[PDB]
């Protein structure tokens, strides 16, 4: 009796949701993206396919932001991840119509769980493949979490996913023994560059495009902006030299 | 996985017979077995290994420039 | 939010019956085996606590439970099913019948909504009908104590003495070994007693035993006096170290 | 054999209960008189297969030196007058004519099975298999010194009378060997394949799960291939952590 | 079964084999449940080859505890004694 | 056909197959916890496992807060684990609202049960691949322990034990009360009775863990809370000396 | 229904399976505290002996009085004229057999 | 960072040694072994925890370093058999000096635990002491 992956609700012999582990492969057939958790702040890092020259650079963007203090980048279909976006701004606006306060990074982790998690009980309805990457800066201290198709996050000193996530995930836990302490947000973009272009190994066959925000108390002030200037000439010559 | 074998009883005892013909010798390197489909679908630890499939060599459709090679 | 499954899961089976009731008495027929058995006096309601670890507690969990305390009742079948039940018959029984006729219900009105709920589920779509037998026995005011069978299909039947569970096919033999109409309440324990114990492959103690009679009304179980047309509950759970007194009177 | 005890390694666990149910009773029959029990008769060997199926195959006659009776599934089952029947039967006397047999099965799921509702249509080769193999041993004549190995892709997919005490009384899973255990596998095929004095062995130990001599010949393949391309005959010990990496996420 | 009727077994299996004194049947009886005639004489067998492989005429007490975790538990399977759901 | 493993429907041997593979979801982290209880108060303590070392030890928890007082212990993965979290989190906060007072410890156990049968008995929810154990102090009985299982049903334990190797630790546990003759242990200081659990946790598994590998909770009278990473290395260290 | 079925056992020989009919007994009856007397417990302990000598078996019957989980803490005349029958048996003299026979007749006779 | 964890270990041994050899060496052990100990991490244990007991060594009577020796395997150590390496070593000082260490060689048996309990998967060290005493027994 086969017929287990054509219903969310119906579990294997195993105990394992097929459908779940479909998501997985929609991730690794998507764009990569990274990111870096630092003390003051976090670093979001992501590349871009680029089909040919037709393409303008920094109009479209991957990296969602959930009012000022909170970016967001997701790897996978371009509808999943942009849609659970707006279900968190929308919630957002919420959390301060009651609270009168901003919404924190603990308070949001539980706010994009709670509709992933719902998807999987319903099986008439789809959920989300994408690995969804958030973090911001609260009145405690910032906070990186990675969001999965199967509704399961934690704290990660190191967001790393999509196709590229192999070569990506060694040189994050490289990182951590490099400085142990923290990192500052400037070194951190050009650090996050030299690991795009670890990746793009399979990439070789078009071009690459690379956007990097980040957001930090003592820069930014709780702001999310996006690289600019000559602060992303400097990140881009630094890890074209390294890396090869 | 399934029991519904019965009908393919000939085609699960032809898979067989390949595992067991290959342990028979192992110093001929000669003999090639060589297996055209479209895409792999069920995979297996018994058909990874020496003297059996081993390197997937993908047949894509031809690019822009691999197709005017091709009509030239 | 928006359930896409109306449609009934139990249809009519090729046969002429319905596979999801007739499979239903399967789970009815392998679970745990109790008895009941009704006297002129009283009723008495026995039945095994079967816990599947040595350090599982089994004072928490009831087998009989109280609904209003004219009435027992005991489960042969699925408990979460039989959970619900006790919460909505507890309800049409107070909100929708407390709250007009100002009483409490007798045994035949109890076994009237308990058996509409059960079919509730049944005819429903996107939700699994019940596979729990009930049996409802109490006293009343005209026609004395009444018991009943309640099925999982929702059809119940009036028995005098019946005992669904594992060994309900040669438990019935023994309710219908020794019957008359001059049984008394204490009479029927020793018979269910002695029954009981042929089920029991376990040890055999007031712990593991949960014996509970409907006598009558006990102004010890009341909570207060002074007010004559309330001498308090019939139904009474007899404690561990009543159990085991009568034990050695067999 | 052409396989010997010291390339299955990684399952000494399991090799020292196999030597001791199979190596022993076999030159030593006489010790169990004594005492008056009886040895095992069957060994069934389930797992995965194709990994280490063909090397505890070989292993088993290496360590003692008796002849390897191989029965395979497909020419069990036929369309002949008394097919399966002759086959064990002869099989059978064989093997008391013989005393130094060893007979090893390979996926016997197609010749076993429960099926689906215990019925038969063209099923009736099946129960042919099975109905012999259980009769023979409970027989007035029994198997003192032949041991019969059985391997299928599981163990409760098979018939349960015969995983019942008094025919087969050994029941051995064979998982994936530890990481001090494929040492020595890699220093036998990797052996043969001509390198330097300074390839490192331990450099696939860290990155290899569960891969015994079978897996080990694929790193060879991509090693061989990779001494054409720089002009050296021999491989550096580089090339090991690349191979196994490669094969590690196919694999387990 | 029962205690005495599957103490028949043991009375007799093991009458045809070499024992010790110090190892005990008593204990083998009512701490198995629901064993057929070929498990419980496995018992007596597996003891006998557990006594080789420690070369061991005999049957002591400890083999009998090394071959009783072998047969003691044949359900591996899990979600039973299940009344509910 | 094959409906009987898709959806939940009476089966010809009275089994629901689709409520008993999530049973087998429970053993995918592979995480043996087990319950004991104090003379006032009680001490559970659950494995905790750290595959990446990108993880944070502070977010990751198996053993979450429901209120100052009533604890929560959950064995599977985190998004079932969640279904259950808000759900307890909101039905102790929807009690007081509607009576005033602290909700208590076999209460919570049988609003869970009927939510946990709601999964089971309708088709369109999937039932939750963990489970439920709450440990906590009443008011009345003092230390109890209740562990709802996903098919909706609870009862009162003693000592109790999740994860495949359960049935290692029950029997460890059932060797220890038989000679006491009593169900928990007789202790003054609530510190004494983490040392006594991870004694019988090493000897029913045999190995070893560290502070990051071990999450131990402590339920005090009217008081919950949880050990952080210098607490728990500290009961390692008080318990390496003497046995 | 052990002990009435143990008797049929005796005439017919076959005294292996004869020692479970007895031995069930005497844990069963063990049990029992008062429902079983002194007297009524100490013959129960002679049938499993005289079943053992009937099966010439020296080591079982030795491991009944000195293990006190099999012995119990029973013991009377009776019980040792058991004992100087299974010396008899090892040196094969009919003297000892004829000893115990005088002065153990109250109890053994 | 690399090589400056067994750089300290010279440097209170050379200054002033008196009586505080014990404190100012077990304690250093707590210190470190946290994040450390994965492979070749290994700057104390197995190699300078040995020099340890070489500095008490021929400083005072040979009960104390017996008590103090069993603290090392007590709390949490590393591994057994690189205690088992130290304690063959103390048997060949006892055996060179004799005299008073004649009754001290039948204290260190019974007091490490290593010896009356099992510990580690390699017993080899807990037979060859035995030996020893079975020795002193027949004389």
């Amino acid at each position: 009796g086969t017929g287990y992956d054509l219903s969310n609700s119906v579990f294997s012999p195993d105990g394992r949701n097929f459908q779940v582990e479909y998501a997985v492969k929609a991730v690794e057939n998507g764009t990569t993206s990274i990111g870096i958790k630092c003390n003051d702040g976090v670093v979001f890092a992501v590349e871009k396919l680029i089909t040919s020259k037709l393409l303008v650079p920094q109009k479209n963007v991957k990296i969602q932001v959930v009012d000022r203090h909170i970016g967001c980048v997701y790897s996978g279909l371009i509808p999943d991840g942009r849609h659970l976006v707006n279900r968190g701004r929308e919630e957002a606006a919420s959390f301060k119509k009651l609270y009168k306060t901003p919404i924190p990074i603990p308070a949001f982790a539980d706010r994009l769980g709670q509709y992933v998690q719902a998807h999987t009980l319903y099986n008439s309805v789809r959920p989300f493949g994408v690995s969804t990457i958030f973090g911001g800066v609260d009145k405690n201290g910032a906070h990186l979490y990675m969001l999965e198709p199967s509704g399961s996050y934690w704290g990660y000193k190191g967001a790393a996913t999509g196709k590229g996530r192999q070569s990506a995930k060694a040189e994050l836990e490289k990182l951590v023994d490099h400085h142990p302490e923290g990192l500052s947000a400037r070194e951190a973009v050009k650090q996050a560059a030299k690991i795009i272009y670890l990746a793009h190994e399979d990439n070789k066959e078009k071009d690459f495009e690379l956007e990097i925000s980040w957001c930090s108390l003592s820069e930014t002030n709780g702001l999310h902006k996006f690289v600019k200037g000559d602060l992303l000439q400097e990140a881009i010559d630094f890890a074209q030299k390294e890396i090869n | 996985f399934d029991s519904e074998k019965s009908g393919d009883r000939e085609v699960q005892r032809t898979m067989l017979e390949l595992l067991n013909q290959l342990d028979g010798f192992s110093s001929d390197d000669r003999v090639k077995v060589l297996a055209a489909t479209n895409r792999v679908d069920v995979l297996d630890p018994a058909l990874l290994r020496s003297g059996r499939l081993d390197r997937k060599i993908e047949f894509p459709l031809p690019s822009e420039d691999s197709r005017a090679q091709i009509l030239q | 939010m928006t359930d896409r499954y109306s449609f009934s899961l139990t249809t009519f089976s090729p046969s002429g019956k319905l596979g999801q009731i007739d499979y239903a008495l399967t789970a009815v027929k392998q679970g745990v085996t109790s008895l009941g058995i009704k006297a002129t006096n009283g009723v008495v309601i026995a039945t095994e606590k079967k816990s599947s670890s040595p350090l599982a507690m089994s004072e928490t969990l009831s087998k009989v439970s109280l609904l209003t305390p004219d009435i027992g009742a005991v489960y042969s079948g699925m408990g979460p099913d039989y959970r619900v039940l006790v919460d909505k018959s507890r309800k049409v029984a107070h909100t929708s019948y407390k709250r007009i006729y100002g009483e409490y219900p007798p045994t035949k009105l109890l076994v009237s909504e308990v058996a509409k709920i059960m079919q509730e589920a049944t005819q429903s779509g996107g939700v699994r009908p019940f596979g729990v037998s009930l049996l409802i026995a109490g006293h009343d005011e005209f026609n004395g104590f009444s018991l009943y069978q309640v099925d999982p299909s929702g059809s119940y039947f009036p028995w005098k003495a019946t005992a669904i569970g594992k060994g309900s096919v040669a438990a019935k033999t023994f309710l219908e070994k020794r019957w008359n109409d001059e049984l008394e309440l204490e009479d029927a324990i020793h018979i269910a007693l002695l029954t009981l114990k042929e089920s029991v492959e376990g040890e055999f103690n007031g712990d593991t035993i949960e014996l509970a009679i409907i006598g009558d009304e006990n102004p010890d179980l009341l909570g207060y006096t002074g007010i004559p047309t309330d001498k308090g509950p019939r139904f009474r759970k007899l404690t561990s170290q009543e159990i085991n007194d009568r034990l050695e009177a067999l | 054999g052409e396989i010997t005890f010291d390339g299955i390694g990684g399952l000494t666990e399991q090799i020292r209960e196999l030597r001791e149910v199979i190596e022993l009773p076999l030159k030593n029959p006489e010790i169990f008189q004594r005492v008056g029990i009886k040895p095992p008769k069957g060994v069934l060997l389930y797992g995965p297969p194709g990994t280490g199926k063909t090397l505890l195959a070989k292993a088993v006659a290496a360590t003692i030196g008796a002849n390897f009776i191989f029965s395979p599934a497909s020419g069990i089952v036929d369309k002949y007058i008394g097919e399966s029947a002759r086959i064990i039967r002869e099989m059978f006397a064989y093997a008391k004519e013989h005393e130094p047999c060893i007979i090893f099965m390979d996926e016997v799921d197609a010749i076993g099975g429960r099926r689906f509702s215990e019925g038969t249509s063209a099923d009736r080769e099946i129960q042919r298999t099975l109905m012999e193999l259980l009769t023979q041993m409970d027989g007035f004549d029994n198997l003192g010194q032949t041991k019969i190995i059985m391997a299928t892709n599981r163990p409760d997919t098979l018939d349960p009378a015969l995983l019942r005490p008094g025919r087969l009384d050994r029941k051995v899973e064979i998982p994936l060997p530890n990481e001090a255990g494929r040492l020595e596998i890699f220093k036998i095929h990797t052996a043969k394949v001509k390198k330097t004095g300074e390839f490192d062995f331990e450099a696939a130990v860290k990155m290899s799960d569960g891969f015994n001599g079978a897996d080990i010949r694929n790193c060879a393949t991509e090693a061989g291939f990779f001494a054409i391309r720089d002009d050296r005959d021999h491989i550096n010990p580089d090339d090991l952590m690349k191979a196994v990496r490669k094969v590690a996420e196919v694999k387990k | 079964r029962d205690r005495r009727e599957r103490r028949l077994i043991f009375g007799t299996i093991a009458s045809k084999m070499s024992l010790a004194p110090e190892a005990d049947l008593d204990s083998l009886i009512i701490r198995n449940d629901s064993l057929s005639g070929a498990v419980i004489a496995a018992i007596m067998q597996e003891a006998g080859l557990r006594a080789v492989r420690k070369n061991r005429y005999v049957i002591l007490q400890s083999d009998l505890e090394e071959a009783y975790a072998t047969q003691v538990k044949t359900d591996n399977t899990v979600d039973k004694f299940d009344f509910y759901k | 056909a094959g409906y009987d493993r898709h959806i939940t429907i009476f089966s010809p041997e009275g089994r629901l197959y689709q409520v008993e593979y999530a049973f087998k979801a429970t053993n995918q982290t592979n995480i043996n916890s087990l319950a004991v209880r104090g003379k006032d108060c009680t001490v559970v303590i659950s494995q905790k496992k750290v595959p990446d070392k990108l993880l944070d030890p502070t977010t990751v928890s198996y053993i979450f807060c429901i209120s100052r007082t009533i604890g929560m212990v959950v064995n599977g993965p985190i998004p079932d684990a969640r279904n259950a979290a808000l759900r307890a989190k909101a039905e102790a906060a929807e009690f007081r609202y509607k009576y005033g007072y602290d909700m208590p410890c076999d209460v919570l156990a049988k609003r869970m049960a009927n939510l946990s049968q709601i999964y089971t008995q309708r088709a369109y929810m999937r039932p939750l691949g963990v489970i439920l154990t709450f440990v906590s102090v009443d008011e009345e009985l003092g230390p109890s322990i209740y562990k709802t299982d996903p098919a909706g049903y609870y009862v009162g334990y003693k000592a109790t034990a999740t994860g495949p190797k359960q049935q290692e630790i029950t029997t460890n546990l059932e060797n220890h009360f038989k000679k006491s003759k009593i169900d928990h242990i007789n202790e003054e200081s609530w510190e004494k009775v983490v040392e006594f659990a991870i004694t019988h946790m090493i000897d029913a598994l045999g190995t070893e863990f560290s502070k990051n590998d071990l999450e131990v909770g402590v339920a005090t009278k009217d008081k919950f809370f949880t050990l952080s990473a210098e607490n728990i290395e500290e009961r390692l260290v008080a318990i390496a000396e003497q046995d | 229904l052990d002990l009435m079925s143990g008797i049929l056992h005796c005439e017919d020989k076959d005294y292996k399976t004869a020692f479970s009919y007895f031995f069930e007994s005497f844990e069963s009856y063990h049990n029992l505290t008062t429902h079983n007397s002194y007297e009524k417990a100490c013959q129960v302990l002679k049938y499993m002996l005289l079943s053992k000598i009937m099966l010439n078996l020296i080591d079982d019957v030795k491991n009944i009085l000195n293990a006190k989980y099999t012995k119990e803490t029973y013991q009377s005349r009776g019980i040792d004229a058991m004992k100087a029958v299974a010396e008899a048996y090892n040196n094969r003299s009919l003297l000892d057999f004829n000893t115990a026979l005088k002065q153990y007749e109250k109890e053994l006779m | 960072k690399d090589y400056s964890q067994i750089l300290k270990e010279e440097f209170p041994k050379i200054d002033s040694l008196a009586q505080n050899d014990c404190n100012s060496a077990l304690d250093q052990l707590l210190v470190l072994e946290k994040k450390t100990r994965q492979a070749s991490d290994l700057a104390s244990s197995k190699e300078v925890l040995a020099k340890i007991v070489d500095l008490l060594a021929s400083r005072n009577k040979w009960d104390d370093l017996n008590e103090q020796l069993t603290l090392l395997s007590k709390k949490h150590g590393q591994l057994k058999l690189s205690i088992q390496y130290m304690i063959q070593k103390v048997m060949e000082y006892l055996k060179s000096s004799k005299s008073l260490d004649l009754n001290t060689r039948i204290s260190v048996i019974e007091t490490i635990r290593v010896v009356t309990e099992n510990k580690i998967f390699v017993e080899v060290e807990r037979a060859r002491v035995t030996k020893d005493l079975v020795e002193i027994k027949k004389e």
